[PDB]
């Protein structure tokens, strides 16, 4: 409708308008990523308490659901393989860029002392689960019906879980008291504890080869051919495990069915 | 077809057809039987108005179809999404639900508003049953008019309303008031003799709604109810269908605009959605998300409350409107087709001029008496005043002292009534005064004597003599006068004076006025002593050789505030046309005096008068004014009429039928104008309905004119019409402001979405919050632009060209969407990436990260600092992105309103806080914004969270940028009126 020599002036105006505005946006991100530090989050407002995940993680609907047949290895090979490929990065061969750690308490690294301005991160290799390492049982206790679920807490730069005793994992059911014993769970390493010299996290740029501490909760007492539900809560002084809008901070819940 | 032959039948033929008698009427039996047969003698009101269908009507319109379509799109999209297992499809139900919600809440708002209009107008109409002097079985009794049946015999006197369509059988001195059917302001005489074959122009038919002024008649009813002339004209009027209002057309134009953009954007992004490896199903779900985001959820509510506030303003001035659309119509109006008798004029015979002391004095013809009276000091004036006061039988009805004189009811003849009100305003307590001059002899008006006369004894006992006072047609009084009261003496009435009387008589005649001559003589106390036995038959008093007092002449004068209202409409560029059913002479009289015909403008007839050449010779282009009577109008065609219309600008239609008023409104309307009709009587209901807006008088107006009208002037103040133009021109201009404002925020709620599609970054702006924006935070600041006053001299502007000047145009719409909305979305994304980075996520990480973002099966998702987030956590971070983009919106919106206060003028010129209600709305805006963020529990109920005060300040640079941008748009358009900067950047 407009004149063609106008049309080009109009569109040159809108083109030039967008270029100027995008440019403002450009200089804004430019400034914006300079206003912030690569080794700590400015605010970390949502990470008040840390979340805790579980392996093998398989869901159906409405949270974690895990069922399998001891007699049908097709139902549990996939879980075992989840655990193998997950721990493939906790092998000594892939995790050689760290230090053997025995600090036994908080590992505050005040100054940057590792190659190419990096940081020293502790080492945590599979063999520290001792039964659930993939050896000497490559089914991680599933074949037996004593499954090894490995628990792993979320990492937050410069977060401290408590100084009293090491943060431990307590796995238990909820409404199965009446008929049947309480559960018996063996943890690896023992008491289901996390070594305090793994805190604090200084961030993916500071520690390029960092690896979370793990505890495996080998479940022995769990009844076969029955629907049960297991919660692994974390016990420390600065961990809140129970909040209604996030059921994965401090605890994990999963439905377990082992059938024979 | 019954009535075209009724007035031509012989009396035997009528009493045959109707099984009646002309002397003793129907029998009671057959009269009751006929009443069952034909039904009540009254007009059937509008029946088809079921209470639920009135409400259902309110759920259709431009925005209502838009919103309904969009409601529906939500639901088929919801079906698709739940089909492919998509979660949180709650949002689709929420949105489509609220779309329907605003439609119905506004629907019942408008329903209340119209119901309250109908109650207010029905609160002003009289509900007492009219009556009828009927004669049945040879008995003359009174009954309700609605119990008359065809064939009945009825009677009429002075002041009786004509109860049916009557065929005159016998009549003495009977004249009547036909101003609601014909325009005719002069009383029309009724006689039993067939004057014409058209029942409209015959003199032997009395029409159903009319009023007997004087005299007495008796006749047969030949049609009752909807079959009468009244019933036919009003059934025609409800036969015409009224077109769609200008404002409704404009809203339906921009829903076409919004829809065009919407399906364009939906479409191009649907193909772009497929080329990113999206399912055809999901690709089309995004198509629908888009076209529905283009729909402004809240605009319909704002438009209505804008319109009801101006309805409130107009209603406070006693001007009621039935529908809100009719608020604007006056502003866009280009032509006004106006009735004469009863709208422009008061429809009341008023004393306009007197001739005495050798001079034509001109009285005050207004109803609040704001005009200028005449010289009431002369002795001869006092003599004349005594004559006209004492020679009158008219009488005021009881208990009217509160109400103004012109508004009082009077028991009297046509010209006697006018003269009574004259001495009552002049002399004060007219009938009390004339009681002090006791009346010994009286002769009433008749054709034998041809005058009216009375002899009186004087007021003090010092004066024993008598005074005779006479009035009549000026020549028939002048033949009986021998002297004349001039300048305090009684001079002999010579040939110089005879000629002068005659020239003044004719002078007042040519203005179309009814003129009477008055005169007096003092009978000697010698010849006529107290107690003297005056006999009329044997003329023992003198009937000739009287002394001439003066001439008095009456007219149907304009309503007090009408001439100046016409002047103020014409300065605003509105072409005023008169369509009157009255004869041409009085039409052009009024037309000239009220401003339809300017001083120094003349028709071809008036030209050929001073150029002394045959009218056909004078040039038609040279005549500015023109009068066209109904006979000539019927011989013309559309082609002749349009040339006749756009050759003579000051035009006047005399002797025009209701259909012809319709016709002229139609020719105007097809020539592209927005016609507004102003009317009182039932000869306007057709033209009133066909008009873009029909204005009826609330007092003089008829039930058909009032029903066909979109607007009612309850006080009958014709100057409310000029209030309508400015108010209607105002809110149009305020709507351009307000609609533009509310549309501009649509782009910065759509863009985060469609980048959340293409660049797949976590969702910046969530549905439930853009609802809070559209329906909660910005409705108050939008309707505040109702109150911006004009930026020009709004009332010296021309009517807007309905083709160029539109509520939204491609310039306005495209400017407001893609420049200002673009800037707001850029402030959004800036606050977005900031709230990310400060909380963990880098701009280049956000690209592509939506899939794992929304993924409920990750609980260890790693930000750019390597930290591990659960789902509920990054959910809250997305809610923070909501709230940060939301307040990024609102800050640019505090700026948007101030930009939209003005379209041409700088905000410094007119000020920032001129509009009080706009600032109280901006403070309201910010504090609920804060309420939604920092109130306890808001992250859970809604998707709003307490943001850190760092991010409030991040968009303020952008809002200042727009303030500067449009100020420079407005400074460069105002200081540089050149077309380049104007057309491309103006709205
Ligand atoms: C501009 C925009 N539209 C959005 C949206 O639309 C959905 C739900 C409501 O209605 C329809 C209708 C449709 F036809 C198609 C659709 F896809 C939708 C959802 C969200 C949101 O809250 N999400 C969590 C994605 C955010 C949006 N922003
Ligand atoms: C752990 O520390 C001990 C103590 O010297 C050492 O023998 C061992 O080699 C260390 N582990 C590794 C993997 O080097
Ligand atoms: C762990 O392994 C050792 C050696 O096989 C064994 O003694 C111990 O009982 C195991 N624990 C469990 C819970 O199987
Ligand atoms: C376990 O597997 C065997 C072989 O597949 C089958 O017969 C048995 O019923 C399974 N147990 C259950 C509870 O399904
Ligand atoms: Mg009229
Ligand atoms: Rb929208
Ligand atoms: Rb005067
Ligand atoms: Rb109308």
């Amino acid at each position: 409708g407009r004149t063609l020599s106008r049309w080009v002036w109009i569109s040159l105006y809108y083109v030039a308008f967008y270029v100027v505005m995008s440019g403002i946006f450009a200089l804004c991100i430019y400034v914006l990523m300079r206003t912030i530090d690569p080794y700590t989050p400015d605010y970390q407002d949502q990470l008040k308490s840390p979340g805790v995940t579980l392996r093998p993680d398989v869901y159906g609907e409405k949270g974690l659901d895990i069922s399998y047949n001891v007699s049908d290895s097709t139902t549990w090979a996939g879980l075992a393989h989840t655990l193998h490929r997950f721990l493939a990065g906790y092998s000594p061969a892939a995790q050689e860029g760290s230090i053997n750690c025995t600090s036994e308490k908080y590992f505050f690294q005040e100054s940057f002392l590792a190659p190419n301005h990096t940081k020293f991160s502790c080492k945590f290799t599979a063999d520290m689960l001792q039964n659930c390492s993939g050896r000497p049982d490559p089914t991680f206790g599933f074949a037996e019906g004593k499954p090894c679920f490995i628990i792993k807490m979320n990492r937050i730069v410069k977060f401290l879980p408590g100084n009293s005793t090491a943060p431990r994992v307590d796995c238990a059911f909820l409404d199965q008291p009446r008929d049947g014993p309480p559960l018996q769970v063996e943890y690896f390493p023992a008491n289901g504890t996390y070594s305090l010299h793994y805190f604090p996290y200084y961030g993916k740029k500071a520690q390029p080869h960092y690896s979370n501490p793990l505890v495996a909760a080998k479940l022995l007492n769990v009844p076969r051919n029955r629907d049960v539900v297991i919660v692994c809560k974390i016990l420390a002084e600065h961990v809140s495990f129970d909040n209604p809008h996030d059921p994965y901070e401090g605890k994990v819940e999963f439905k377990l069915k082992i059938q024979k | 077809e019954m009535e075209i032959n009724d007035h031509q039948l012989s009396v035997a033929e009528l009493e045959q057809k109707y099984q009646t008698s002309a002397t003793k009427g129907l029998s009671a039996s057959l009269a009751a039987e006929l009443l069952l047969r034909d039904g009540p003698n009254a007009l059937r009101p509008p029946r088809g108005t079921p209470e639920y269908v009135k409400f259902a009507r309110q759920l259709a319109g431009g925005l209502q179809c838009l919103m309904w379509v969009a409601a529906a799109i939500c639901l088929i999209a919801f079906a698709i999404q739940a089909s492919e297992g998509d979660l949180t499809t709650d949002d689709n139900l929420y949105l489509a639900l609220a779309l329907i919600a605003v439609v119905v809440v506004t629907g019942c708002f408008g329903y209340y508003q119209e119901f309250k209009s109908t109650n207010i107008i029905a609160s002003f109409k009289n509900l007492v049953p009219q009556q009828a002097t009927v004669i049945r079985d040879g008995d003359k009794f009174q009954i309700n008019a609605d119990q008359l049946v065809v064939g009945d015999l009825v009677e009429m006197k002075g002041g009786d309303r004509v109860p049916a369509d009557i065929r005159i059988l016998q009549a003495q001195g009977c004249k009547v008031d036909n101003s609601s059917l014909t325009g005719e302001s002069e009383p029309q005489t009724r006689s039993p003799e067939c004057t014409h074959e058209s029942p409209l122009e015959t003199r032997n038919i009395a029409f159903f709604s009319t009023m007997c002024l004087e005299g007495t008649a008796q006749g047969l009813v030949v049609n009752t109810g909807d079959r009468t002339i009244i019933g036919r004209i009003a059934s025609l009027a409800s036969g015409v269908e009224n077109e769609k209002t200008p404002i409704a057309i404009e809203i339906e134009h921009f829903v076409d605009i919004i829809a065009g953009l919407a399906i364009l954007f939906g479409a191009t992004f649907f193909i772009v959605a497929m080329c990113i490896g999206y399912t055809f199903l999901r690709a089309m779900v995004f198509f629908m998300a888009i076209v529905v985001a283009y729909v402004p959820e809240g605009l319909l509510a704002t438009v209505t409350v804008c319109l009801s506030l101006t309805a409130k303003r107009l209603a406070s001035k006693n001007c009621v409107v039935k529908n809100l659309e009719a608020v604007e119509t006056l502003g866009s109006t280009s032509v006004i087709c106006s009735d004469k008798t009863g709208t422009l004029t008061q429809n009341r015979m008023t004393v306009s001029h007197l001739w005495f002391d050798n001079h034509i004095h001109s009285a005050d013809t207004t109803e609040d008496q704001s005009g200028q009276t005449f010289d009431q000091s002369s002795e001869t004036w006092r003599a004349l005043c005594r004559v006209l006061t004492l020679c009158n039988r008219a009488a005021f009805k009881s208990g009217q002292d509160a109400v103004p004189v012109p508004k009082r009811i009077v028991i009297g003849d046509a010209s006697e009534t006018a003269l009574l009100k004259f001495s009552e305003l002049t002399l004060g307590n007219a009938m009390g005064y004339r009681e002090r001059f006791p009346k010994v002899c009286e002769i009433p008006f008749n054709s034998t004597n041809k005058f009216q006369l009375s002899i009186h004894t004087l007021e003090d006992p010092r004066d024993p003599r008598h005074v005779l006072v006479m009035k009549g047609a000026p020549e028939r009084v002048l033949e009986r006068c021998s002297s004349i009261l001039i300048k305090g003496q009684e001079l002999p009435l010579d040939e110089q004076w005879r000629e002068a009387f005659q020239t003044a008589y004719l002078s007042l005649g040519g203005l179309g006025e009814r003129v009477l001559g008055f005169c007096q003589l003092y009978l000697s106390e010698k010849d006529y002593p107290p107690g003297y036995a005056f006999d009329v038959e044997a003329m023992n008093f003198p009937t000739s050789g009287l002394c001439f007092a003066g001439l008095v002449s009456m007219i149907d004068p304009p309503r007090a505030t009408v001439p100046d209202a016409v002047l103020k409409c014409r300065t605003a560029g509105i072409r005023v046309i008169m369509v009157t059913g009255d004869h041409p002479i009085t039409a052009k009289a009024i037309a000239a005096s009220v401003g339809i015909i300017s001083e120094g403008s003349e028709t071809v007839e008036d030209i050929a008068a001073r150029l002394r050449v045959p009218v056909d010779q004078v040039n038609r282009k040279d005549a500015r004014a023109c009068v066209i009577n109904g006979m000539q109008l019927k011989d013309m065609d559309p082609s002749e009429l349009v040339e006749a219309l756009r050759t003579h600008p000051e035009m006047v239609f005399a002797r025009t039928s209701p259909q012809q008023k319709l016709v002229i409104v139609e020719s105007c309307q097809r020539l592209g104008a927005i016609v507004a009709v102003t009317g009182d009587g039932v000869n306007d209901s057709p033209a009133l309905k066909k008009a873009d807006i029909g204005v009826a008088m609330g007092i003089a107006g008829s039930d058909a004119a009032k029903n066909a009208a979109d607007m009612i002037l309850l006080d009958d103040n014709f100057a409310s019409i000029v209030t309508g133009v400015e108010q209607g021109r105002l809110i149009f201009d305020n709507l351009k402001k307000s609609i533009a404002y509310t549309l501009t925020k649509n782009i910065p709620e759509l863009t985060p979405y469609l980048i959340y599609i293409t660049v797949s970054v976590p969702l910046p702006l969530g549905c439930i919050t853009i609802l809070f924006i559209e329906l909660c935070t910005d409705i108050f600041p939008s309707v505040s632009l109702a109150y911006e006053k004009a930026e020009s001299d709004i009332m010296h502007l021309r009517p807007r060209n309905p083709k160029r000047d539109r509520l939204v145009n491609e310039p306005l719409a495209a400017y407001s969407y893609f420049q200002i909305g673009a800037i707001q979305s850029f402030a959004g994304f800036t606050d977005y990436f900031t709230a990310m980075a400060q909380e963990g996520w880098f701009p280049l990480l956000c690209v592509g990260l939506r899939p794992q973002w929304e993924n409920h099966h990750l609980q260890d998702l790693q930000d750019s600092y390597g930290q591990e987030w659960t789902f509920g956590q990054r959910l809250y971070q997305q809610y923070t992105c909501y709230t940060v983009f939301f307040i990024s919106i609102e800050m640019c919106q505090i700026a948007d309103v101030l930009i939209r206060k003005t379209r041409r003028l700088s905000a410094f010129q007119q000020g920032f806080f001129r509009n009080r209600i706009l600032v109280i709305a901006i403070v309201f805006q910010v504090c609920i914004g804060c309420f939604l963020c920092y109130c306890p529990g808001m992250p859970n109920i809604f998707n709003f969270m307490p943001i850190r005060f760092q991010w409030w300040l991040v968009p303020m640079p952008f809002s200042l940028l727009i303030f500067v941008y449009d100020e420079i748009r407005k400074l460069g358009v105002r200081c540089c009126p050149g077309s380049w900067w104007d057309q491309e950047l103006y709205y």
